[PDB]
């Protein structure tokens, strides 16, 4: 029926009144469907009819939508929502399937005209205030109010939840075992009782309900496994994501490339090997909402190497509070990574990958723990724990980074896996100069306007070089400069630069760049046997370099 | 007296609304505990439940203070106060004692106690609205909201001033040599005292608030020797300067002296003692690194008057309670930090090193987060008021453990930041 739940207070805006947009006149077939309905909730004391000065109104549509029969009212609240005080927002957080611990059997039920039987703050009825119109005669201001959570409004989501929530408490109480999940307009309840005992608790809550006034659809439970829910499939020992049907058209468009990374993200929760970094990639600057763009081979390998993941299924387990939390990464490429988290093997929870953003350059060990952290943010939120880390990195190569680097990080405790490829430092900078390795004064300087530039070195022993470069930046030569010397170096070197920059890029130790250049030194950097860096003061303070300025 | 109900109308800032900020998820074992502590609350009646007209909300975490026992809810004001307590560091703020920072020793006592007394102005309550969470959102946040003076909130030790300054009354009466500065939750008493005898001014005065209407407990953990160091003293009288120290060798390399060259350049937005030129130039050829260079120079008076205006402290820099301090932490190794506390680039106010162990127990993220809270207190002593950090460490990280090992009842700002790369070096 309607409620007896105790109303919570709303409010308006400080200084802000009710709405008062008129009624556009209509068909008066649907003049004539909406008066039927009205009827049948004034007489269920959902709406009311209104007086004469409640000056304000809402625009109250009436679509009898297509291949069906009755007709729903549609009112449309915008301006009350904009009117409406702002509420705790209705859980936007949706749990995750993996985080979901068991129960041998589950009834959903369906608290559908839930909405409307839910009481409105008295006073804040006037603005819910709508008009039907006259059929153009005898001026109907055929005026209804409404008493219940309109199905539009702002505040009714939020407030629905709360009702419902005061509403179980009791139930609940009784049964500290059944637990429920409600969302929406759905109740999710689960027992470890055999369906006998368990639908005594369901068709029993469900009466419990109905003296709050609280009508649910359904002599049974019109449940139906699996569920179809958020995107989800819910099963008894699995659970997956619904149809990810990806397109394939000649021609992409921004938003056509966004929707796939959608559904691939979305896909990767479970379909470990989901690669993404190439599609994304494709989407830069891309604020053209309509403006095809060509894939690249790397696009379209990726794209297919994913419908080649997609063409079989991958179920995905609940979760066991008195198992294990184990997570383990493995490198899949272009610096991107994937891992799994499971409590026994060759099944999954559900599984993830991991890239990096736009920034310069990075590393391998900088990476892998990148992903680690990710993994536990991630855990603490699903579990609400951290899971044990099996990775395949020598704890020694981690040591030798972590403390070497100039930056704060705890990981905690993991595991090696000898499950190759391994995560090594393919290279280390000798701290301490090389006594009898050449030493080499690098540099390169570009005109900041006529977009030019040459690099070249000058040594210890005398040799000297100069290579001309066209449209670059004071920067890539700086560079360009370590690396002509890096190439004529021998297997032991010590080069020497004026660039904070360049110093700096290399100091951090890469072995993958965006920047095809810096690859080419962390190519060169492999072979070398001993390397040493060294800066000097960039301009002024002319030491050494001060003859690898002049001609360069 | 207020005409409100004991209530002492608290008012957001002018066109300004409450904090909207959102809860971090904690792990299952502090949710545990945040509802076992907040259902006591509710029934000692400090919080009620609150619903849905309440967009609200300020976070809140769990941690573990002086001891390894019992948890502690910790709330984390920051937005609301930069929102209220702004149009309350005037009405009703509280004066900073110059000569705290000087005194020989300086205890702190954590009186955020006495607060659950005094009634929150019921129109204001609204915005401590903090939610408790779920594991995997499988059930909505467990919602309250303060009736009592919130600790944190720097709303409460401004309101409560006035019952304050009475109880202390006595005792800065005997004991008129020794200073009492408040900051949000604690108590900085400082003495001129010898060791024993301080901590002996302290007792009385624990004694004297305890005997007088509240509790009190860490300056101190107990009489129990197990050789820890947790029991907080502190001495204002030593931290003083820095090592901006060169080195001292036997067998100069180029190296050696090209670096020396650089870090000696560096300081050229500081001491103004030195510009190189002449040391610079000694090294003109390209000599080789790993080579050696000699001691005779035109230019070694140079590492010579150098070497003695990096010992003599640069003046012209001027703190200024208008701007925000601002300090920075260098990894150096060893379980070694260095850090600095400015507020207008190159001026530094301040300039330190928190330093634990070089390998024991502790971990890198500890560590940090053990120096900034040192940095924080020795600020709060010198001008009365936090920093802001710009720390060496990933912010997901740091968003992840800082709860673990963190102790004091205030929060900083932070930001984090990049590779500082020569700025290295500085100790
Ligand atoms: C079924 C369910 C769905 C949603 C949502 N959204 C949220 C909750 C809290 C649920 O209860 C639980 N269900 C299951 N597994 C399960 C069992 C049977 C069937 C069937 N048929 C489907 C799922 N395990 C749990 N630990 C919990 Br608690």
């Amino acid at each position: 029926p309607i409620s007896p739940i105790e109303t919570v207070p709303v409010k308006l805006k400080p200084g802000m009144d009710g709405p008062k947009v008129k009624q556009w006149p209509l068909t008066e077939e649907k003049i004539k469907a909406l008066v039927e309905i009205c009827t049948e909730m004034e007489k269920e004391g959902k709406i009311s009819k209104i007086g004469p000065e409640n000056p304000y109104n809402t625009p109250v549509f009436a679509i009898k939508k297509k291949d069906s029969t009755k007709w729903r009212k549609l009112v449309d609240f915008r301006e009350l929502n904009k009117r409406t005080q702002d509420f705790w927002e209705v859980q936007l957080g949706i749990p995750h399937p993996a985080g979901l611990k068991k129960n041998k059997s589950v009834t959903v039920l369906d608290v559908g005209d839930a909405y409307f039987s839910v009481p409105l703050d008295e006073d804040f009825r006037k603005y819910t205030a709508f008009t039907i119109p006259s059929i153009n005669n005898e001026t109907p201001g055929i005026r209804y109010q409404y008493n219940v959570l309109p199905q539009g409004w702002k505040g009714s989501p939020a407030i629905f939840q709360s009702s419902m929530t005061k509403i179980l408490e009791p139930f609940k109480k009784q049964n500290p075992d059944i637990v429920i999940y409600q969302y929406m307009d759905d109740l999710y309840v689960g027992s470890d009782l055999e369906i006998g005992q368990h639908r005594t608790k369901i068709e029993e809550l469900r009466q419990h309900l109905l003296r709050w006034g609280l009508t649910t659809p359904d002599k049974k439970h019109q449940k139906e496994p699996p569920f179809l829910w958020m995107g989800y499939e819910l099963h008894p020992d699995k659970w997956t994501v619904q149809p990810i049907v990806l397109p394939e058209k000649d021609s992409w468009t921004v938003n056509d490339i966004q929707k796939l990374v959608g559904k691939l993200n979305w896909a990767s929760q479970i379909y470990p090997g989901i690669k993404v970094r190439q599609l994304s990639k494709l989407l830069r600057g891309t604020k053209a909402l309509t403006e095809v763009i060509p894939l690249t081979e790397e696009a379209e390998l990726e794209l297919a190497e994913n419908r080649e993941i997609l063409k079989e299924p991958v179920h995905g387990v609940y979760y066991d509070p008195s198992k294990d939390l184990i997570a383990e990464i493995q490198k899949q490429g272009q610096g991107q990574w994937t891992y799994q988290i499971y409590q026994e093997p060759f099944k999954n929870l559900k599984t993830g990958k991991y890239a990096r953003m736009r920034g310069a350059h990075t590393n391998d060990v900088k990476q892998l723990t990148e992903a680690v952290q990710k993994i536990t943010t991630e855990s603490i939120v699903i579990w609400g724990k951290t899971p044990k880390f099996k990775l395949p990195i020598q704890k020694e190569t981690w040591e030798t980074w972590w403390t070497e680097y100039w930056q704060a990080t705890w990981i905690p405790e993991w595991e090696f896996v000898n499950t190759p490829p391994l995560v090594k430092l393919w290279y280390q900078l000798e701290k301490e100069p090389i006594v009898g390795a050449e030493t080499f004064y690098v540099d390169g300087a570009a005109n900041r306007e006529t977009k030019l530039g040459k690099a070249g070195y000058v040594t210890n022993k005398g040799r000297q070089k100069v290579v001309p470069l066209t449209n670059t930046t004071n920067q890539k030569t700086e560079l360009q400069a370590i690396y002509l010397a890096l190439q004529d170096s021998g297997l032991e070197v010590n080069i020497v630069t004026d660039s904070q920059y360049a110093l700096g890029i290399i100091q951090a130790q890469p072995d993958k760049s965006e920047s095809e250049l810096v690859n080419q030194i962390i190519e060169q950097l492999i072979k070398k046997e001993k390397v040493y860096l060294a800066w000097v003061p960039a301009h002024k303070g002319i030491g050494g370099n001060e003859q690898v300025d002049k001609l360069v | 007296p207020i005409s409100p109900i004991e209530t002492v109308p608290v008012k957001l800032k002018p066109g300004m609304d409450g904090p909207k900020v959102k809860q971090w998820p904690l792990t299952e074992e502090k949710i545990k505990a945040l509802v076992e502590i907040c259902t006591e609350m509710e029934k000692e009646g400090k919080i009620s439940k609150i619903g849905p007209e309440n967009p609200y909300n300020t976070p809140v975490f769990a941690i573990k203070k002086k001891d390894s026992t019992k948890w502690r809810k910790l709330v984390d004001f920051r937005e609301l106060n930069k929102r209220t307590q702004d149009f309350w560091e005037v009405q009703l703020g509280i004066p900073h004692p110059a000569g705290l920072k000087k005194n020989k020793s300086v205890t702190v006592l954590d009186v955020g106690d006495a607060y659950f007394s005094v009634p929150l102005d019921e129109d204001f309550r609204k915005y401590t609205a903090f939610t408790i969470p779920s594991i995997n959102n499988e059930t909505p946040g467990i919602r309250y909201q303060y009736n009592v003076l919130p600790q944190g909130w720097k709303g409460s030790p401004a309101i409560f001033q006035s019952s304050m300054t009475k109880i202390l009354e006595p005792f800065k009466k005997q004991n008129p040599d020794i200073v009492i500065y408040q900051y949000m939750d604690d108590l900085y008493v400082g003495s001129d005292l010898e060791i024993g005898q301080h901590r002996t001014k302290i007792e009385e005065l624990r004694q004297h608030l305890l005997r007088w209407g509240l509790t009190t407990p860490d300056k101190k953990h107990q009489k129990e020797p197990p050789f820890l160091w947790m029991g907080y003293e502190l001495h204002p009288d030593k931290w003083t300067v820095q090592p901006i120290v060169l080195p001292e060798k036997d067998s100069w390399t180029v190296n050696d002296i090209q670096k020396l060259v650089g870090k000696l350049n560096w300081a050229s937005q500081i001491y103004p003692g030195i510009k190189v030129r002449q040391l610079s130039k000694l090294l003109r050829g390209t000599k080789a690194l790993t080579e050696v260079i000699p001691l005779t120079e035109e230019a070694e008076l140079e590492l010579a008057e150098n070497r003695e205006i990096l010992k003599e402290p640069v003046h012209g820099v001027y703190y200024d309670p208008s701007k925000d301090l601002i300090a920075e932490i260098q990894k150096q190794g060893q379980g070694q930090w260095t850090y600095q506390i400015y507020q207008e680039p190159f001026k530094n106010l301040k300039t330190g090193k928190y330093a634990r162990m070089r390998g024991a127990h502790t971990n890198d993220v500890k560590q940090l987060t053990e120096a900034v809270q040192k940095i924080t207190t020795e600020s709060i002593v010198i001008w009365g008021k936090t920093p802001k950090f710009k720390l060496p460490i990933q912010k997901e990280t740091w968003e992840t453990w800082w709860t673990e090992y963190w102790q004091a009842t205030w929060i900083p700002e932070w930001e984090f930041v990049n590779t500082p790369p020569l700025v290295k070096l500085w100790y």
